[PDB]
């Protein structure tokens, strides 16, 4: 009977990843690969 | 209130371009007198073909007592 | 820039169809509980869910191998897997070096994306996502991607994916069916866009990609036909009532016109004639004509009869003329007999709300149509289409930068703002950071600080408000009958009436501040600062309001004028964000303009009005001057006398 | 039936039945055997159900079988039992169809104005259907009794 | 023609055509000699125009005639040549009429629907029309080519 | 509608062939007559109400049609008859400018005859009013355009009858 | 409309009889063949466009119907005709799933023949195209479902003719 | 509207990732609770009238709300209020079956305050009545299914505040 609980049940946290520099920074990425 | 009973076929002219669902275009219906002029003009402006029209409600040549 | 806004509400088009959404929307669009049909679909889908999740798990685990098999069959002369982000007669393998790194990346990405969306479709129980995003992908990628090559890759992925499912004809059949749908849809040519031509020259023509329509929720369409079963005719009539009256008033209140329903279900009248006569009925008249001015009534009528809001200034103009001439019957006849109505609904189809997802939408009436389609549309009385359309063609209004709701009534006391939800009247306008609101000086016009910035503080005399100053000496700066007690107390009560609008009840006055002012220990400015920062002011005028409403009322009370625009509003609002209420009060009373207009000995007072406030005061019959806004004829005795 | 409702909604959207709709109808067809078994159980003992439910109704609502009552007398009581049998037959129709479409079409659409024109108290008819549901539940298994009770309760709800 | 367009616009507003509409009608009815000579010049040179266009297209898309291609096979190839000729005829119709109506009512509305059902790629068709435009305008004077180009452009725009 | 130019184009298209010289002569003839047609249309437009009043006076006023018992009796029916004549003149002008009678067969003679029969509108009197309209417009426009407009007014008349 | 099960329910209701053996066995028969109906409808849906393409290819194309003067000439006519065929296939699928032809009469064959006669759509070639659809679907879904669908396609054809 | 599957799929897709473990965990929880949620929805549908009757009796009847001057006084207002209660029950059922409150956001709470503040419906009385509906449903469906429906009824209630 308790199996009905989905919204009333224990929440199942979902993974959402922090966004990172997209391809629009490619040139700067290259500059970062040549700044060390 | 006088009423015309009209039978007409009014194919859609925009169905191909809109992609809206097919509808039955051949119909018989009662239209009030007060709207029959506009309705007839609309049907003929659609490319429609009016098949039959009769005075369902009312009497020809009545001067008083229309509604 | 644009001079008006129709409002903007969050729009949620359906990206793809899922089984629960399908069933629940099927029940919800008909205004009923889920019945055996939809509940059974839900039961079967939930039962299959475990198997579907097994398929998804196995495919996501082995997605690498499946994509690798595809990439190896399709490409020749190298390793496609160096960077990962039945046979058509024309198929030939593609060279990695020749084909290029960018296009190789897109090939691998597309294969993985196909597999990913296939797993999505498996889980959703509907291939709609695949169809939506794959019908017409061919023509999108023909010129840089080989169609035969893509077909062979998809066939290889299909075979590899189904290879993991020798279990029985449960997992294998589902995988094969979804991959077959993907294959046939990638092979599909691009369908033509759905064109929504302008019904007249004042409305633009538009088109919508068929994929957009396929994703969005499908509008259920009811058509009255003679051969329908009685239950189907009942459903159609209920839909007609839901459309015309915005809800099933027959179910709710047993309200109905029985003879009209009998005529329409017999075929004596068409659904179009039924709509015409129902919209003319006293039921419709009482519900959607009598409660509204004609301007709002015609907008509601457009919703009910055409499934859309007005499209242009010309249209609202034309139909308001029609309703002015012949009232509700003329309006209904014009709408129902329009070429547009017959173009969409014809004779048999119950009108339906078109809106987003059903056809291409216009930007010009976007927000207004969003509002109109809400079930709360009957409770907006202020016209929204004529107002917004007119405001497009005109400069920015006299209005607070954050909207009309942020303008309080310019009355003696009370912070009265329009409530956003109560009788919705919002009138958004795009004021950028640099606009300056035109204010009307309470005094000589030429003393307005805009044209005469050194006029700031010039008392307005008879043309403006009374000004209270601690000009006379304070008492005890012994003996009785010292006359300096009446003036100082009159000023104290004036300060209370200025900060709070009216005098406080007994026990509320800040007595310590009053004695500390009467003893010369503080200045008038300091005392009004104490009044403004008092917990009573917080409870009355800061706490119960939207932050910017509180700030605006504060500014009017303390600086004697509304804010000019976004600069003042933004600074006070930012202080509110960072510090709080006391700091906002400090900023207003320590500002330079306060010092200029009011020294350390002047009680603040109303220095300016908005046009709306002045009109409220001076446009009433008993206050309207005879020379304002009309021709004044000089009366002379007749020459024959 | 379920097939009719699914097809009608598909027509309303001008589309083929989706895989989910094909699945709902697959389940409906598979459960056809059980629903036909339930219908057979109901029809086999219709006479006993009608008799017992009518007697219980008369016990619970004496005014109906009293002077000034709609069912007063032998003939009116006979017609009241006839209506009870009609509604049990419609319940069997609903059971076999897997949906209340036959019940709505035959017995319930315009039932309140039908019995109002006859002077029959509709609440008493709902009570008679309730007694028939009680007897039928007592006559078969619980698992079948729930499925039958769904349609019995639909009839009751359209009369209360 | 423009006369029909003017009359349609006037009837939609229930009025006689205005002065500007009639002036446009007069200008169109005066350029008829140029329209007629363009139509005739394109008529007798159908074969050369189609030959140049088709060789250019199938140089652009050898796959269409290749195995598995839509035009692979003599029947399909001849049908494609037939289509070239038919659309050139439509262009002459449009040139004579003074507007795109004869073209659009005959061979643009539903054209994607038709060719999708035949698996003839619409982008193949737009490339075909482009090469037909080039070939046909090659056989016209500069002014006539300038006059008759926008009709080809309109077919191209409708095709995709 | 369906012009003379589009009529020739439609005959060619239905045959599926290019426009031969035989059919191109019709196109040339229509192209030549543009100025006369446009002038006649402008003249008719400038005087439509006067044309209708003059025709009504010539054919209908002071007759049993407008006395008690006649369909033109009563104010509303008089106005309806005048509106019908106005539409007839406008559509005849359309057909004249087009050079084709299709618009008449499409937007005039489409259920109109049987509507009139249902309402008892006298066909002969309507035809007489259209004849008076023809005479007035011919007297106002000229002999050539007058005849070439009377062709289309006659099309309407023979459709009604 | 009504399914094959609502059909037997109605047949019993007209006599006021409970479901007897001759009705129970028909319900059993419908429930026995329901799985084949579901599968055939699924297959037809998966290949509806290709079915219509193949049917048109071997029935209408390369004939006077698609030549100038034929009712399928011009792109708009061709698109409309194939759209009609799409609708016929979908509605025959509906009737196949329901096991009854009532839906065909109430939502296909009502004004259709009148509409075609007013338009001039050739009925005979419409019937031939639908017969080609029957052939293609029969070859695609198997002999049993093919025949049980051709029943309803023929029902549509007889309604049109 | 969006159900739980759409929420999970969109979360996965916006990041370009396949359905991961947590996503699969939530999806399988949804699928496992689905059967009992469907049963609860069926029970609620079978008892909507009685649920609303008992909730009204508990919370609204015999109060200032139903007496002259109360917002539920007249028969029209009474019927409208019980109709609104039916709305809340139905849409709570939709939200439970979908496993997400998006339907409540877009189809209920959109202008719920607009409607009630404009009409002056008492918000506290509505919240009390919805709490009564939740209690009655819980007594009827079970404690756990009662909680499952109570999350959404509480969602509407908090939306009212
Ligand atoms: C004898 C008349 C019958 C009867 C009556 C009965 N009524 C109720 C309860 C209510 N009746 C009303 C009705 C109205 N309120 C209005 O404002 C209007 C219009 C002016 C009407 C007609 C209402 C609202 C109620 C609810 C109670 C409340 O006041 O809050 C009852 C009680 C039912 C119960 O079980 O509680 C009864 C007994 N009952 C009969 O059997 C007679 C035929
Ligand atoms: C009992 C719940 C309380 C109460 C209710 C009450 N409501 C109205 C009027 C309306 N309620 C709505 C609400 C909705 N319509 C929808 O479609 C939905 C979305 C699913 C909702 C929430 C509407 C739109 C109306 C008016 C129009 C209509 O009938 O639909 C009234 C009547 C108010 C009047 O003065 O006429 C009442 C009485 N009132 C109470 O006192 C209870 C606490
Ligand atoms: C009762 C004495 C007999 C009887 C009646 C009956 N009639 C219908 C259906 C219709 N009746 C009408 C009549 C009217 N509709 C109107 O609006 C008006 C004008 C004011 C009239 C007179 C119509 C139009 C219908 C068809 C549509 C509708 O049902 O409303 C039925 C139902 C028929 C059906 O097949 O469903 C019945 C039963 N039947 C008898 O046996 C009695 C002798
Ligand atoms: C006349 C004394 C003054 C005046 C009037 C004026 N009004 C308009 C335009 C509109 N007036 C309305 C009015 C109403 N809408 C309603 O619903 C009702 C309630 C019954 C009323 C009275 C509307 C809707 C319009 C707009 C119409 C349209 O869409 O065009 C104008 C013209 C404005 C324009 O830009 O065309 C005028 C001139 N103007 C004066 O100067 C007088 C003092
Ligand atoms: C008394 C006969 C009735 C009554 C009165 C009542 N009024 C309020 C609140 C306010 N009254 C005003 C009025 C004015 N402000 C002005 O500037 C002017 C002209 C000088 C007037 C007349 C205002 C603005 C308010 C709100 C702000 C404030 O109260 O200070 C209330 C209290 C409402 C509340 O809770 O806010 C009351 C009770 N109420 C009755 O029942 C009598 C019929
Ligand atoms: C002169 C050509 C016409 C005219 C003018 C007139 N104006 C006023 C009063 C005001 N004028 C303004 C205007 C502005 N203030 C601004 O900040 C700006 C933006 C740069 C403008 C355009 C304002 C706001 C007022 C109100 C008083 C104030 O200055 O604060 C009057 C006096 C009206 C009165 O009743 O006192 C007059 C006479 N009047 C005409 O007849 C001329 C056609
Ligand atoms: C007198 C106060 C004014 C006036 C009148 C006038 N009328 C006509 C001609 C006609 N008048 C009518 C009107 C009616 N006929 C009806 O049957 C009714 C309905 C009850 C009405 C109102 C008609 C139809 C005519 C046309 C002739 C006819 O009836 O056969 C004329 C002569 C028209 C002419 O110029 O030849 C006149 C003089 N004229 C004025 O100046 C007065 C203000
Ligand atoms: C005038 C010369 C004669 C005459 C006319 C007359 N007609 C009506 C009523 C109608 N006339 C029409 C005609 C048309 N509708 C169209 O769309 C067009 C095509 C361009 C035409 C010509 C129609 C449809 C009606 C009925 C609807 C309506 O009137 O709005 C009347 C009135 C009839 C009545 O009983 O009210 C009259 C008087 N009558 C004569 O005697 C003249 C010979
Ligand atoms: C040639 C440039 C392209 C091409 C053509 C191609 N077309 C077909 C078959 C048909 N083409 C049509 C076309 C039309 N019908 C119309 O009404 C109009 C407007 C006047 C047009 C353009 C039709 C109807 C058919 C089929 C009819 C029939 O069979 O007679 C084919 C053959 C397809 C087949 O055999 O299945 C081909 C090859 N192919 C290319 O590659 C070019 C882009
Ligand atoms: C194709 C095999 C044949 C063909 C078809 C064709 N039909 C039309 C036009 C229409 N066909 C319909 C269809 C229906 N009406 C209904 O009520 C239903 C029942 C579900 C259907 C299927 C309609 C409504 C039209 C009118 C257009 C519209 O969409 O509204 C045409 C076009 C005719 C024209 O002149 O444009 C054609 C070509 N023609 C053939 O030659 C084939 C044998």
């Amino acid at each position: 009977p308790s199996q009905v609980a989905f919204a009333s049940g224990d929440p199942i946290p979902q993974n959402v990843a922090r966004r990172t520099p997209g391809p629009s920074l490619n040139r700067f990425k290259e500059m970062a690969r040549q700044v060390k | 209130m006088r009423m015309f009973r009209i039978t007409a076929c009014v194919p859609s002219q925009t169905r191909i371009r809109t992609q809206r669902e097919l509808q039955n275009t051949y119909f018989t219906k009662l239209v009030p007198y007060d709207n029959w002029f506009r309705e007839q003009q609309r049907i003929m402006k659609m490319g429609g073909k009016i098949v039959k029209v009769e005075l369902a409600t009312g009497r020809p040549g009545t001067n008083a007592g229309l509604a | 820039s644009v001079k008006a806004s129709g409002g903007s509400s969050l729009a949620r088009p359906q990206l793809y169809q899922t089984v629960p959404v399908s069933a629940i929307s099927q029940a919800e669009q008909q205004d009923r509980f889920l019945e055996g049909s939809e509940l059974n679909e839900l039961t079967a889908y939930f039962q299959s869910g475990a198997l579907r999740l097994e398929i998804a798990e196995t495919l996501t685990q082995n997605a690498d191998l499946i994509v690798s098999r595809a990439a190896n069959r399709i490409f020749t002369g190298g390793s496609p897997l160096s960077y990962l982000e039945p046979i058509p007669p024309g198929f030939r393998p593609i060279n990695i070096a020749r084909y290029g790194p960018s296009n190789m990346q897109k090939s691998l990405r597309d294969m993985s994306w196909f597999l990913r969306y296939t797993t999505y479709a498996i889980v959703a129980g509907d291939p709609n996502i695949i169809v939506v995003n794959t019908r017409g992908l061919k023509e999108v990628i023909e010129n840089a991607c080989s169609i035969d090559a893509t077909i062979v890759a998809i066939q290889e992925m299909r075979a590899a994916s189904a290879d993991y499912f020798r279990n029985n004809a449960q997992a294998k059949e589902i995988v094969l069916q979804y991959f077959d749908i993907l294959l046939s849809e990638f092979k599909a040519p691009t369908p033509a866009n759905k064109v929504r031509q302008g019904p007249s020259n004042d409305i633009q023509g538009l088109e919508l990609p068929q994929s957009y329509f396929n994703a969005a929720a499908k509008r259920q369409k009811y058509a009255m036909k003679p051969g329908l079963s009685a239950l189907e005719k009942n459903a159609v009539i209920k839909a007609a009532y839901r459309q015309i009256f915005e809800r099933d008033i027959t179910k709710a209140y047993s309200q109905s016109i029985s003879y009209l329903e009998s005529q329409v279900r017999n075929g004596d009248i068409s659904m179009k004639e039924f709509v015409r006569r129902l919209a003319k009925s006293p039921l419709y008249r009482k519900q959607f004509f009598e409660p509204f001015i004609n301007s709002r009534a015609l907008e509601l009528a457009f919703r009910h009869i055409l499934g859309r809001g007005p499209s242009s200034r010309e249209e609202v103009q034309k139909y308001f003329s029609i309703v002015s001439s012949g009232g509700l019957p003329a309006l209904v006849d014009a709408l129902v007999d329009s070429q547009e109505y017959a173009d969409y609904f014809g004779e048999e189809t119950v009108p339906y709300l078109r809106g987003l997802g059903v056809e291409a939408q216009e930007c010009r009436n976007w927000g207004m149509q969003q509002d109109l389609f809400s079930y709360s549309a009957p409770f907006r009385k202020v016209p929204q289409f004529i107002t917004t359309f007119a405001q497009y063609d005109r400069p920015l209004p006299d209005q607070h930068v954050y909207g009309s709701g942020n303008d309080p009534l310019e009355i003696q006391f009370g912070a009265i703002f329009p409530k956003e939800t109560r009788n919705p009247s919002k009138r958004p306008a795009p004021f950028n950071k640099d606009t300056k609101r035109i204010l009307i000086h309470r005094g000589p016009a030429v003393n307005n600080q805009v044209g005469n910035p050194s006029a700031v503080g010039e008392f307005p005399g008879s043309l403006g408000a009374k000004v209270f100053r601690l000009n006379g000496g304070l008492p005890g700066a012994g003996t009785s009958v010292k006359f300096g007690e009446s003036s100082t107390q009159a000023l104290i009560r004036a300060a209370y009436r200025q900060v709070f609008g009216r005098d406080l009840y007994e026990g509320q006055r800040l007595s310590v501040a009053e004695i500390q002012l009467e003893n010369g220990d503080i200045s008038v400015r300091e005392f009004i600062k104490r009044l403004a920062k008092s917990e009573l002011f917080l409870k009355l005028y800061w706490a119960p309001h939207y932050v910017c409403k509180a700030i605006e009322y504060m500014h009017r009370r303390l600086l004697g004028r509304p804010t000019y625009g976004r600069q003042e509003m933004n600074q006070y609002f930012d202080i509110a964000s960072k510090q709080g209420f006391y700091a906002v009060v400090e900023a207003m009373i320590d500002s330079k303009e306060y010092s200029d207009a009011f020294g350390e000995d002047t009680v603040p007072y109303e220095r300016y009005l908005t046009p709306g406030g002045l009109q409220m005061r001076s446009a009433r019959v008993g206050s309207l001057r005879e020379d304002i806004g009309q021709r004044v004829d000089k009366e002379v005795t007749p020459r024959f006398v | 039936s379920i097939v009719t409702k699914s097809i009608v909604n598909a027509d309303a959207e001008a589309r083929y039945l989706s895989p989910g709709e094909l699945d709902r109808i697959k389940a409906f067809v598979t459960g056809g055997a059980a629903r036909l078994r339930i219908a057979e159980t109901l029809t086999g003992s219709r006479e006993t159900i009608v008799k017992q439910a009518g007697d219980r109704l008369f016990q619970k609502r004496p005014d109906i079988v009293s002077p000034g009552g709609n069912a007063y007398g032998e003939e009116m009581t006979a017609t009241c039992l006839r209506d009870m049998d009609y509604y049990l037959r419609l319940v069997t129709y609903g059971v076999v169809s897997g949906d209340v479409t036959p019940i709505e079409e035959i017995g319930l659409v315009g039932v309140r104005e039908m019995y109002r024109s006859l002077g029959t108290p509709i609440e008493a008819v709902a009570q008679s259907v309730r007694e028939m549901k009680e007897v039928a539940s007592g006559l078969m298994s619980s698992d079948d009794a729930a499925e039958a009770s769904a349609y019995f309760d639909f009839v009751i709800g359209k009369m209360s | 023609s423009v006369v029909s367009q003017v009359i349609l616009q006037a009837d939609d507003q229930l009025r006689y055509p205005t002065s500007g509409e009639l002036k446009g009608i007069q200008a169109f009815l005066t350029t008829g000699a140029q329209r007629i000579r363009i139509a005739e010049t394109l008529a007798e040179n159908e074969k050369k125009i189609v030959d140049q266009a088709q060789k250019q297209l199938f140089k652009k898309h050898p796959e269409y005639r290749a195995p598995g291609g839509n035009a692979y096979g003599q029947r399909q190839y001849n049908q494609c040549l037939r289509d070239y000729g038919w659309y050139l005829r439509l262009v002459t119709y449009g040139v004579l009429a003074g507007n795109k109506e004869p073209i659009e009512t005959t061979g643009l509305i539903g054209v994607k629907e038709m060719y999708n059902s035949l698996n003839v790629p619409v982008p193949g068709m737009v490339d075909a029309v482009t090469v037909l435009k080039d070939a046909a305008l090659g056989l016209l004077s500069a002014e006539d080519a300038n006059e008759t180009a926008p009709y080809f452009d309109y077919i191209i725009q409708f095709m995709s | 509608m369906q012009d003379a130019i589009t009529a020739v184009i439609n005959s060619a298209d239905v045959q599926g062939k290019y426009l031969d010289g035989a059919a191109m002569d019709k196109l040339k003839s229509y192209f030549a007559s543009g100025e006369l047609r446009v002038r006649a249309a402008s003249v008719i437009s400038a005087n439509a109400a006067t044309i209708v009043k003059e025709a009504v006076a010539k054919s209908l006023l002071y007759s049993d049609v407008t006395r008690p018992g006649g369909n033109m009796y009563t104010t509303r029916r008089y106005a309806a008859c005048i509106r019908d004549l106005d539409y007839y003149l406008r559509y005849a002008t359309y057909a004249m400018l087009a050079g084709d009678a299709s618009i008449l067969d499409e937007r005039v003679l489409n259920g109109l005859k049987e509507t009139y029969n249902s309402l008892g509108v006298p066909i002969s009197s309507t035809v007489q009013a259209i004849q008076a309209i023809k005479e007035v417009t011919a007297s106002l426009v000229g002999a050539d355009a007058g005849k070439e407009m009377g062709v289309y007014l006659d099309y309407i008349c023979s459709g009604l009858s």
